[PDB]
RNA sequence: GCGGGGUGGAGCAGCCGGUAGCUCGUCGGGCAACCCGAAGGUCGUCGGUUCAAAUCCGGCCCCCGCAACCA
RNA sequence: CCGACUUACCAACCCGAUGCAAACUGCGAAUACCGGAGAAUGUUAUCACGGGAGACACACGGCGGGUGCUAACGUCCGUC
RNA sequence: CCUCCUAAAGAGUAACGGAGGAGCACGAAGGUUGGCUAAUCCUGGUCGGACAUCAGGAGGUUAGUGCAAUGGCAUAAGCCAGCUUGACUGCGAGCGUGACGGCGCGAGCAGGUGCGAAAGCAGGUCAUAGUGAUCCGGUGGUUCUGAAUGGAAGGGCCAUC
RNA sequence: UGCCUGGCGGCCGUAGCGCGGUGGUCCCACCUGACCCCAUGCCGAACUCAGAAGUGAAACGCCGUAGCGCCGAUGGUAGUGUGGGGUCUCCCCAUGCGAGAGUAGGGAACUGCCAGGCA
């Protein structure tokens, strides 16, 4: 039960970050796509989101499940975030080992100017 | 007439030092307890001996939250 | 992967017509093969476990994971935290190749062979069988062996129950008696 | 009990030391650790010595 | 806290005599000697101390350091009493004399 | 004699005996013997009444005893002043009003009343005869 | 799969007195000669 | 009333959480003395803890050292 | 062997029904206690600092209890 | 000295009241990062049997906690691995608990360090027992003092026996 | 604006189990390959990367269904604060509070933000 195991391993960092109260950059990873959202401290409102499912980013990429696609979506979410004016977040590993396409997302967001 | 009993340990003054709705200065100990009977919530730290202390001035508040229905202490800022 | 394409072309359709399955992957599949022994007499000497591990490194084609005493049992003179056997898990190219070795060379080689019981299926479609002697395998040799030894072979199949399990193994032409 | 008190002497040559405990029977090896030293102000490697 | 050992107790542990009563009788009869002279049963055996014991017809002289209150198997008794080389030679001399007499 | 096979604690506080009983309604048989007043029934009393009833009915009806002694009562030996709680001597069942003590089935009501009357003389508490009620 | 921990595994040809030839992988190294093949076992043939 | 003990036929270490052994007694073999091999307990009895009690705890039976004194 | 054959019969777990617990609790009061706001009343009744002490042998009764025999004008606690 | 009950739903509460433990252990059994989840039972399987390891299913913490009991524990405080020494130095808003001596909890600040990509965590261990005042001396550092002056002896301050 | 899907939450069993049915354009899942980034105290099972041949089988979501779980009145009962009383080891009376279990019954969740496919 991959989903339950992943939520279990993510919960600790999730609740620790909720306790701190910092804006949280959540990443979802899937064999086909990769999603990113920026969630306020209360955990309800979503500030800016970007995913390879979106037609805007999809048509540039050769394949939406690869590390290059991850980097592109990262740049996109970072640009949207800088437009709205967040400028700093806390990454959410979300149970996904910090490696591969999530790792590339983090690096892309960092190079884009988002501080985290 | 010898008995093997008669031995006891000094009581440790545990319990809830500050109850709900009471204004507490920063760092005031809210509950002293064995084990995390009351859990740490917003603006509350859990010391090593599972005592809970307010991390900011305000009004203490008990509540029940989460899938385990556990008690949580939080300082409503004021 | 000869049994792999055997499965892909004809066993799949044989089972599909035989059980009237709607979706292709509804046919049962062999997920894994697991080999393990109880070397409980390793409490006398640690080194005998090394011979067991080497022997099934040869048999299975990969280095066995030593198993661990789950909890203390005084009646057998073992306490928690002792290695009391070995195991090896085979999946994919190796899982098929070992199955090929089994069917082709091993199952003939048991002495006094009268068949393999059909009652050994667990009840959820996963099959189990016990191998008394290791010389039946081509890799292990008679002259340099240390002691008479055995193992167990468990095949795990997403099959839902006994009849789909036996149908899978029959389609692979596994002897049953 | 069996554990005997020992001193970890700063290798900075400043004479500062720490005090801890260990048992000689199980761990006959020397005890060596990087601990803070206030007089020199730097993390320096401390080796144990007799008390 | 060293535990004192009696002479007859040491002999019984060494298995020279079947029973401690026999050991006491032999000591009181004067046959047994400690340091080559008549000795009472109350005497204490000591490490590196000669025991000029007389059993049957053959003498033994041991200076063993290992003294055991408990009677042991004869395999252990061999270690219990030292039987130095000179004592071995004297014992074989006595055995040869007995053989000549027989 | 009735006695717990094993207990967590050898000795138990005296306690009190307030409140009304539970299990007032006869349940396991046609007839029953209730209690009307507070009491402490010893295992000896239980056994004596059991023998009286069994012999009164001559091994015909089936018998149920709805009370079990489980409270160890201690008594100091003679010529002692203080120095700790005394040894256990007998076991008792605490009885409040309403507690059906004994229960019978398979016997005419008249002979049941006779047997229960004989057995109630052996008990310390006042008792009454109660019949099965459908609800 | 781990690197260099495992024993050497290679394609090998297996032969039998009954004479069939099939490709198989093993750690044994030297060619294998079998007394009984699958296609010659009496039970698998169904004759006996 | 307080403490100790209850182990092959007898005397004994052990033992005191980690699969019961030594001397004598019996037999047989080597050879009165001395050496070797073997049967020989089920740990006073009943329960509890433990993965497991000769072992650790609660109660019970017998025997041992004591005290049951001042008025 | 399976299939089960009667008991001198013993029956584990599970299920249905009935009790018991200071060192059982998947429920749970009345009181008491801590805090906050409000009106009335009260000779500041409250807290802090300083001068002066006395006292630290308590008894009974009501209520909740351990011990005792739910014995004592018994003994040891809590509140009045 | 510690745990439970008596103890009467805040704290506290005695008896020659009822029951058990302590006078330690650990340079990993500490810190951090990543990962994982138990008992019991059923079925199948070589020696292997009531109980060894293997596979699946039921169950959901009835397991585990270095050591008594209570309260805790799935975000695990339980189990495994990599790297490491925060088992750091100086302070401390505020608070608990004691007649006092004292004991305890502590966000945060400065220097420097460990783990982590980062958010962060780390001033010992799941917590509660594992302890000894003062005096008198011993050892290392520090001119702070140094009975005319310069030194030293002794004394002082810090660490420690 | 309506339906459906993914993530993040609110709430923490009226919301969870069981049984039956349904879904593949998008999404999710399974799945193909793995020399390499990465990992197995063995295994590409997990983790990870490279993809889109097949499918909704398993899981997941959605719809229905009381065999369970769960919630739960009104009335009575237990208890108890204050005052009074009795035959005082326990009760009773006035007044205030008023359970637990059980009964009738309810029940197959509701809801906020963002994104995507269809009309």
């Amino acid at each position: 039960d991959k989903k339950s195991a992943r939520i279990r391993r993510a919960t600790r960092a999730r609740r620790k970050l909720q306790e701190l109260g910092a804006t949280r950059l959540v990443v979802h990873r899937t064999p086909r796509h990769i999603y990113a959202q920026v969630i306020a401290p209360n955990g309800s409102e979503v500030l800016v989101a970007a995913s390879t499912v979106e037609k805007a980013i999809a048509e540039q990429l050769k394949y939406t499940g690869n590390k290059d696609a991850a980097a592109a979506v990262g740049k996109a979410v970072a640009e949207r975030a800088l437009e709205k004016g967040i400028k700093d977040v806390s990454f959410d590993r979300s149970g996904f080992q910090y490696h591969g396409r999530v790792q590339a997302l983090a690096d892309a967001a960092r190079e884009a100017g988002l501080q985290f | 007439g010898s008995t093997r009993n008669g031995r006891d340990s000094e009581a440790k003054r545990l319990g809830v030092k500050r109850f709900g709705g009471e204004s507490v200065l920063a760092g005031s100990i809210i509950v002293r307890q064995r084990g995390t009977k009351f859990h740490a919530g917003a603006n509350v730290g859990c010391g090593r001996d599972h005592t809970l202390f307010a991390k900011a001035d305000g009004k203490v508040k008990f509540e029940v939250k989460g899938p385990k229905n556990r008690k949580f202490i939080s300082i409503e800022a004021e | 992967a000869k049994l792999h394409d055997y499965y892909k072309d004809e066993v799949v359709k044989k089972l599909m017509t035989e059980f009237n399955y709607n979706s292709v992957m509804q046919v049962p599949r062999v997920e894994k093969i697991t080999l393990n022994m109880g070397v409980g007499e390793a409490i006398a000497d640690k080194k005998l476990l090394d011979n067991a591990a080497a022997d099934l490194a040869a048999i299975s084609g990969q280095k066995p994971l030593i198993t661990k005493a789950r909890k203390s049992v005084a009646g057998f003179k073992i306490r928690q935290g002792y290695p009391i056997g070995c195991k090896v898990t085979l999946r994919g190219e190796r899982m098929w190749e070992f199955f090929e070795r089994l069917i082709t060379i091993a199952v003939p080689r048991i002495r006094d062979f009268r068949g393999l019981s059909a009652k050994s299926f667990d009840g959820r479609g996963n099959y189990s069988m016990g191998v008394r002697e290791q010389i039946i395998f081509p890799e292990i040799d008679y002259d340099k062996v240390d002691r008479v030894r055995g193992l167990d072979i468990t095949i795990t199949t997403t099959a839902k129950s006994d009849e789909e399990g036996r149908a899978l193994l029959a389609a692979f032409d596994f002897p049953f008696r | 009990g069996i554990r005997e008190k020992i001193k970890l002497v700063s290798s900075a040559g400043t004479g500062h030391f720490y005090t801890t405990t260990k048992n000689k029977r199980t761990k006959p090896e020397k005890l060596e650790l990087k601990k803070f030293d206030p007089v020199v102000r730097q993390h320096v490697i401390y080796k144990e010595a007799k008390i | 806290p060293a535990v004192e050992v009696r002479l007859d107790k040491w002999l019984w542990a060494a298995r020279f005599y079947k029973t401690r009563a026999l050991a006491r009788e032999m000591i009181e009869g004067g046959k047994v000697h400690y340091n080559g002279q008549r000795s009472k049963p109350s005497k204490i055996v000591e490490l590196n101390a000669t025991l000029t014991l007389r059993q049957g017809n053959d003498e033994r002289t041991v200076i063993v350091k290992a003294i055991t209150e408990q009677r042991r198997p004869a395999s252990e008794a061999a270690l219990l009493y030292e039987e130095t080389a000179e004592s071995v030679e004297k014992r074989e001399k006595m055995a040869l004399a007995r053989k000549l007499n027989a | 004699m009735l006695q717990p096979k094993r207990t967590k604690f050898r000795k138990m506080h005296k306690g009190r005996n307030r409140g009304l009983a539970q299990g007032t309604d006869v349940s396991f048989g046609s007839f029953g013997l209730k209690a009307v007043g507070r009491g402490r029934l010893t295992a000896r009393q239980i056994e004596a009444a059991r023998r009286a009833m069994t012999r009164a009915v001559k091994r015909q009806g089936k018998i149920w005893i709805r009370v079990f002694p489980d409270k160890p009562i201690t008594e100091k030996p003679l010529a002692v002043r203080g120095k700790g709680k005394g040894n256990v001597e007998y076991w008792v069942a605490l009885i409040q009003p309403g507690k059906v003590l004994y229960e019978m089935d398979g016997v005419p009501e008249e002979l049941a009343r006779e047997a229960f009357k004989l057995a109630a003389a052996k008990l310390p508490i006042k008792t009454t005869f109660v019949t099965k009620t459908v609800m | 799969m781990k690197k260099d921990i495992h024993p050497k595994y290679e394609e090998i040809t297996a032969s039998c007195s009954c004479g069939n030839v099939m490709k198989i992988r093993s750690t044994v190294g030297h060619d294998l000669n079998l007394d009984v093949c699958s296609k010659c076992h009496p039970f698998f043939t169904g004759k006996q």
